[PDB]
């Protein structure tokens, strides 16, 4: 069994590097895009339209500007909302088909 | 397409075979026909004795 | 001659090549290749993996429309609750129901499913299931081409396969004289008084956002349907509107 | 007083010049045109340092720099061959068009024109080899990029209202399997460059 | 079911980067997409699937989970039970089901779209020399490192064919501006307002 | 097929046909192939509807329509020479040059002296006719795309380490001159007016 | 070659025999029959249709 524990640390060093669960549970802003996340997919289980789904992204990070502790965007909440769009489609948090 | 494949290399089978036999038989020729070259040096030197 | 044989089986391969001695080079060049690619051998495993595989596809398929036919039988039981709210006539509030549609091309689905499920069974190396699968896409296709025919529209289409009907009901009790499918009656002012509720009831269930049982949008349009509706009908028509929610124009 | 080359002549060589190439299947008479005065044509390239090349199999005639005195190291050096050079994924893509060409070639012969893929199909190929970012539209938006700049040189009509394209049979010429050994080559050149 | 839907995916994806190998006989091809439907389907998640489409069959009993599971959230204590997201997700689990496996279906006909594209070669003698010629190249493209932008964009030394010569500069092509167009509209923001007396009796 | 064309000729054709113009100031060699070999030239030009217009006073050589007047319509319409249409700016800059040009031509003479301006000096009139676009840099940035392009249409220089250019003697060849100064008073006019 | 090819293309005529040449009366027949019997009658069929 000792086997298993010497090759399991190259598991827990792969995916702590690789998997994106995990490297979001990390980065500094884990709990916003996270509760963002969850808000937007809670409430419809078909997969949102990419247009209503950035409005209503647009919409909850206007909620969030309160929370000046983290990134707020000055002048154009909606460009906020397409740019972690696109992000969060850059770590393959969200795939749109 | 494997049906086609199929017939096809059924069909072709045969061909080789009977290519292979035919091969055979032309080599068998070919050779009886260079023993028939040797035949008059042979009874030559049988006559000259 | 066998030779020639093989040449009318041959596709795109002996065709460069003539009927003799010079071409048999070619010709066992080929019967070399062939016999390395070895895909006669195939032949059951490949028969049974595309029977397993395109039985999915269709079942899946077929399950989902009727999931589909389903989820829109729950829709009528939502509208239903929203109908219940309000009254129809004094008395009374209107209701929906569904039956479900009997036609040849449905019936003619299910013999081919019942064939295809007793299909897998049989012990011959899957061509009963290759042909039972066969005909039912030769349905499934003849259908999505003639899309316009009914037959088409019950099979693919979800809610042509139930038929509509409409009720009036006893507020106290589960009393009903009223239906509205089959034979509509061809009333000249019921249909529409009867039609323009029903629309009116879905439209507000759907102005109205989950949960809250008022419209957001409470404006609507509508038109001479009055004019086809007497003065006490028409006024029917009014009192539900409102009732709805609704602000009308 | 002077000489006036023949008015359809001129018409017919300015316009091979402006679109690069000439089809049959669209153009007959100036296609014909110039099929019938060849050496009228080649001569008046001649000062241009460009050449004419033909295929009546599938009915192609098709400018190409000349290379009298031209250097070797790239053709697309010449002053008047406006449309930029060729990279390597345009090139990918040229591979699966001309895989695809030779395809329709095989089935219909030499057929008409209509040599017509449904850009659905491409997606699933370029998907192997320059990614799978994970959005469908951003994928569709790359493909169509590198289509159009593909019919910039002239290679595969734009998308229409069905999605299909028809690829040009010039696709044929610049897809020759010598051109292709010399890709080919500098190819396997540069996978070992990537050691 | 998530989890399977990539598992197929990627099963999908090696077949089809393994189907660019020119040394693959058709039936390599073959015999690849069999095994490795097989393993794929033989796997846990294979198991799960292969479970779930076995119900399909059955079906019967789905939907008789998917109508106690109606009658169950109906009932009182299902209001408290959970929000009406859950209860509106539970209900239509088993149509979800039903979704879910139709995506790999998808990528299992999407793989048989390119072994029937394989099926077909017997190539013309020049088609075959291209054919023979595409295929390594296409293999050694494979090698190359795509996601890098500067590889994309590297020359290549195909020659100029179907060249066209456009743009010829001559000066006696250019126009300029004209601005007659500057035929104003005035902004009638008046109210257009009514004339009672004139509606018809 | 027969003898080729000097190479020389050839080079000085193609340069001529890419920049449209040949100049003594800056490629007396091609500029005096292309004069010693004026039929050559012409003969080549021939099959394209094309011919050498020249000005030997103003070091200039240009490109210039041979087409016979309304064998389709009145109005030429030559394939190989797309007719761009200007926006406005652009035409209030080539008047400001024409105009220009035509002063230091008066002043030096006709092609004697090099006509020069420095950019500080147009700034202001392009922000007086135009209007501010945000600030100077905006000013500056679009003043230098104008001449960017015109310079693309041989009309203007870069400008140097003064930022002074120099105007193009081909400016004395456009086609519609009073269009040019029809639009100057126009614009004037409506500076005057909008106010 | 021509008789196998006749085999090929035939339409119940002539696969009652073989391709060797003791079945050549039947070759011969089956020509003959359809040369003059079969051509003209289904030519003028067509027409009178």
């Amino acid at each position: 069994m000792e086997e298993n524990t010497r090759q399991r640390t190259e598991n827990y060093i792969s995916a702590k590097n690789q998997h994106p669960a995990w490297i979001l549970l990390a980065t500094r802003r884990a709990p916003l895009v996270l509760s963002a996340l969850k808000t937007l997919f809670e409430k419809s289980h078909d997969g949102i339209p990419l247009e209503e789904a950035i409005q209503s992204l647009s919409s909850i990070l206007i909620e969030h500007v309160s929370q000046e502790q983290y990134d707020i965007n000055q002048d154009n909440p909606f460009l906020q909302a397409s740019r972690e769009l696109r992000e969060w489609i850059k770590r393959r948090l969200i795939v749109e088909r | 397409e494997l049906e086609t494949a199929r017939k096809q290399q059924q069909s072709l089978q045969p061909v080789a075979l009977s290519w292979e036999k035919y091969q055979k038989q032309e080599r068998q020729l070919a050779d009886w026909l260079t023993l028939e070259s040797l035949l008059p040096l042979w009874f030559a030197q049988q006559a000259s004795h | 001659k066998r030779m020639s044989e093989a040449k009318r089986v041959d596709t795109g391969a002996l065709v460069e090549a003539g009927a003799d001695l010079d071409d048999i080079p070619v010709y066992l060049q080929r019967l070399q290749e062939l016999t390395e690619e070895a895909l006669p051998e195939k032949l059951n495993r490949f028969l049974d993996y595309l029977n397993r595989s395109s039985d999915d596809g269709v079942t899946q398929l077929l399950s989902h429309i009727e999931h589909e036919v389903l989820v829109i039988e729950e829709r009528l039981n939502e509208l239903n609750e929203t109908m219940f709210r309000v009254d129809f006539q004094p008395d009374r509030y209107l209701r929906l129901d569904t039956k479900k549609v009997v036609h040849e091309s449905l019936r003619t689905l299910e013999k081919a499913q019942r064939q295809l499920n007793a299909a897998r069974f049989v012990d011959d190396n899957g061509e009963s299931h290759y042909k039972a699968l066969q005909v039912l896409v030769a349905q499934l296709r003849d259908a999505s081409e003639r899309n316009r025919t009914l037959g088409a529209k019950a099979l693919l289409d979800p809610r042509f396969r139930l038929e509509f009907a409409v009720s009036v009901m006893d507020r106290q009790s589960g009393n009903v004289i009223e239906s509205r499918t089959g034979s509509q009656g061809g009333s000249g002012g019921e249909k529409e008084i009867i039609a323009s509720y029903v629309l009116t009831a879905s439209l507000s269930y759907a102005l109205s956002p989950a949960g809250s049982r008022y419209p957001l949008f409470g404006t609507i349009i509508l038109d001479e349907a009055f004019s086809r509706s007497s003065h006490a009908v028409a006024g029917r028509i009014i009192a539900a509107l409102r009732e709805f929610g609704l602000h009308a124009v | 007083s002077e000489t006036r080359t023949l008015q359809k002549i001129r018409e017919a060589t300015q316009e091979l010049l402006k679109y690069g190439l000439l089809e049959e299947a669209s153009k007959p008479n100036l296609y014909r045109i110039v099929l019938s005065h060849p050496e009228e044509v080649t001569r008046i390239l001649e000062p241009l340092d460009l050449d004419i090349g033909i295929d009546e199999i599938r009915g192609l005639l098709y400018v190409k720099v000349r290379l009298d005195e031209t250097p070797a190291q790239d053709e697309w050096a010449h002053p008047l061959v406006r449309r930029q050079r060729l990279n390597l994924e345009q090139s990918l893509l040229v591979a699966i068009l001309r895989q695809h060409f030779v395809a329709w070639e095989q089935e219909s012969g030499t057929g008409a024109s209509q040599a017509q893929i449904a850009i659905d199909d491409l997606l699933p190929q370029l998907q192997i080899y320059l990614g799978d970012p994970g959005s469908e539209s951003k994928e569709r938006t790359r493909l169509l990029t590198l289509l159009d700049q593909l019919k910039g040189h002239g290679l595969v009509t734009s998308p229409d209202a069905h999605e299909r394209i028809v690829i040009r049979p010039i696709i044929a010429h610049l897809a020759d399997p010598i051109n292709l050994q010399a890709l080919l080559a500098w190819l396997r050149e540069q996978i070992a460059q990537q050691t | 079911f998530r989890r399977v839907e990539d598992s197929w995916r990627e099963a999908d994806r090696a077949l089809r980067q393994s189907i660019i190998g020119e040394q693959y006989h058709r039936g390599d091809i073959v015999e690849r997409l069999l095994n490795d439907q097989d393993a794929l389907l033989n796997t846990p998640e294979g198991r799960v699937f292969d479970s779930f489409q076995q119900q399909l069959r059955q079906s019967s009993e789905l939907k008789a989970m998917s109508e106690r599971l109606r009658v169950i959230l109906s009932h009182p204590s299902a209001s408290d039970a959970l929000n009406r997201l859950q209860r509106h997700d539970l209900r239509w689990l088993v149509k979800r089901l039903v979704d879910e496996s139709q995506t790999v279906l998808q990528a299992r006909a999407r793989s048989e779209r390119d072994v029937r594209g394989f099926m077909k070669t017997g190539l013309a003698a020049e088609h075959h020399r291209v054919g023979h010629l595409l295929n390594e190249f296409l293999n050694l493209a494979l090698k190359l490192d795509w996601q890098r932008q500067m590889i994309r964009k590297q020359e290549v030394p195909l020659p100029a064919v179907g060249v066209a010569v456009t743009g010829i500069p001559a000066i006696e092509r250019l126009r300029f501006k004209e601005v007659d167009d500057e035929a104003e509209q005035t902004l009638d923001l008046s109210n257009h307002a009514a004339d009672l007396t004139q509606i018809g009796d």
